[PDB]
Parts: structure tokens; C-alpha cells; sequence
């Protein structure tokens, strides 16, 4: 399975300390050309995910930066886990700025 | 007159409980285990970023 | 069935005396039946002498 | 299980009538110290949830008010239901103000 867990979160940065306001977790497919070229051959994956949700075409950029190809790396081994893989281990969250819904 | 010979009845069953359980396409226990370990395996559930 | 077989062996070994008496009585018939073919017997003494 | 069902909702308030735009339902853990002190001993619970989700520390204040120690009360008995407990029975929703995403 070659999918990109596109997740976006809206966060309230309060007058003193932060707070979530929703995390849209989504699973997104990847193009055949992406799988053939970057995944299988070069062992990397793009920072963007071009896919069709809700009868609309959308792309999400990892960390909301410009397009880049992260080096695909194995996932940390837990109990009774097969061989998985993921480009990113952490999850990007907006930088804290006062009284803004980021 | 000849005595009836001793016979041993070995355990026999076409469908053991393991393969009967595996007959179903999806097992809720396995599916939930994989889906809930997905976060732990493919993300860090302990690292905290503050800025 | 083992009890039946034991009782049958005992029955044969026990009717052997009746069969000796019957041989002394009617040797022709007794010898014919024992052999399996109609034969004529004579004074056995201690063993039947037969003739087809 | 000691968890706080942190649910936040964005509601459109039209000129004539209201409308939802998302309900972020979430289950949040509670600190060991909170369970030991306020839950087991005093039988109460805080109106806030200090927990780390999506690699970020977030809190939600019940009814978006200042922190208070709500009194835990038993849940209404339904069919084939064991003993549960919950501090709040209703769910807070923003007050209606015209043409605002509250």
C-alpha cells in the first residue's frame, strides 16, 4: 500500500497557551508514475500528494513547504509488526503566534 | 472365531477452529490491532514540540 | 465370542466320548459322516478301518 | 478508563438560522496526579484536559470558561449498561451571534 497520510490541523494559540480546533486526518493515493519512479527505483517519495477527494483535485505539501523528496525510511519496530515504511516520523504543527487560528 | 482387532481413532476434523476463524475475510481484532498500532508505528506518540 | 469359542472347543472335546460310543455303535454312518463321503467301516478295535 | 471527550464544534450563525461546519470529537487522557487526587479521593474532575496529541500539548476548557473542578456524577442508566460516569451531560455550543463563525 502506497498512501500519504495527509493530515491538517487547525490550532488556537490562546492568550497564554495553545489548543487544538480540529485534525482532518486523511489517506491519499499516489500516482502510478510516482510509485514507479520515486518509490520503487529511487526509494524516495515526494512531499506533495495529488489526489481527488470530494470530487475535487487537491494537493498537500508536507510541512506546507515547497516540493521536496524525502528519503523513505523504515518505521520503528513495535510488537508483532511487519515491515512498514514512512517518510516522516513527527507531524508538522503550526508555529505559535498569539490569538491566531493557524 | 477371530477377535476384533484394536483400533485407534486419531483426531480428525476438516476445519479446525483456527482455519474456521481465518475463513472470514476480515478479523476485527487483527484489523483494530493494526489500525491502532498504525499511529505508534508510523508516528511519534511521545515527542513534544513547543515553540 | 471368546467365551463362545472356548465353550465350542470344550463341547467338541466333551462330545468326543459320545462320538467314540457312536463309532462303536454304528461305524458305517459315523465313519461316513466324519470322513465326508459315504463309506463303509469295520470293527475299529481302537481306530476305524474304512473302505469307499 | 479515565478520559475526557474533548469535542469542539464550529457553527455557522446565519441571518435566519444556525448550521454546523464541523465537530472535532476527541478522547483525551488525564494525568496520573489528576486521577489519584481529584478522581479517586474527592470524586471530582477538572474542566480541563492536559494531554499531548498530534505531537503537541493541548488543553480544552469545558464551556470555554476558566478551570473548575466539576463534580462527577453517574450516567443515566440505559439498556444492558454497566456503571459509567461523566461530569457533564449536555455539550456546550457557541451562543448565536449573527454572521459569525463561532
Amino acid at each position: 500500500m502506497y498512501y500519504k497520510d495527509v493530515t491538517v490541523s487547525q490550532v488556537w494559540f490562546g492568550h497564554r497557551y495553545s489548543q487544538f480546533m480540529g485534525i482532518f486526518e486523511d489517506r491519499a493515493p499516489v500516482p502510478f508514475e510516482e510509485v514507479i519512479d520515486k518509490i520503487n527505483a529511487k526509494g524516495v517519495c515526494r512531499s506533495t500528494a495529488k489526489y481527488v477527494r470530494n470530487n475535487l483535485e487537491t494537493t498537500a505539501f508536507h510541512r506546507d513547504d515547497h516540493e521536496t523528496d524525502m528519503e523513505l525510511k523504515p518505521a520503528n519496530a513495535a510488537t508483532r509488526t511487519s515491515r512498514g515504511w514512512h517518510t516522516t516520523d513527527l507531524k508538522y504543527n503550526p508555529s505559535r503566534v498569539e490569538a491566531f487560528h493557524r | 472365531i477371530t477377535m476384533l482387532e484394536d483400533h485407534e481413532f486419531v483426531p480428525l476434523e476438516v476445519y479446525t477452529r483456527h482455519e474456521i476463524k481465518d475463513s472470514g475475510l476480515l478479523d476485527y481484532t487483527e484489523v483494530q490491532r493494526r489500525n491502532q498500532l498504525h499511529d505508534l508505528r508510523f508516528a511519534d506518540i511521545d515527542t513534544v514540540i513547543h515553540a | 465370542l471368546g467365551r463362545v469359542a472356548i465353550a465350542w472347543c470344550e463341547l467338541q472335546n466333551h462330545e468326543l466320548t459320545l462320538w467314540n460310543e457312536a463309532r462303536k455303535l454304528n461305524p458305517n454312518a459315523i465313519a461316513s459322516v466324519t470322513v465326508g463321503r459315504r463309506v463303509s467301516a469295520r470293527m475299529l478295535g481302537d481306530v476305524m478301518a474304512v473302505s469307499t
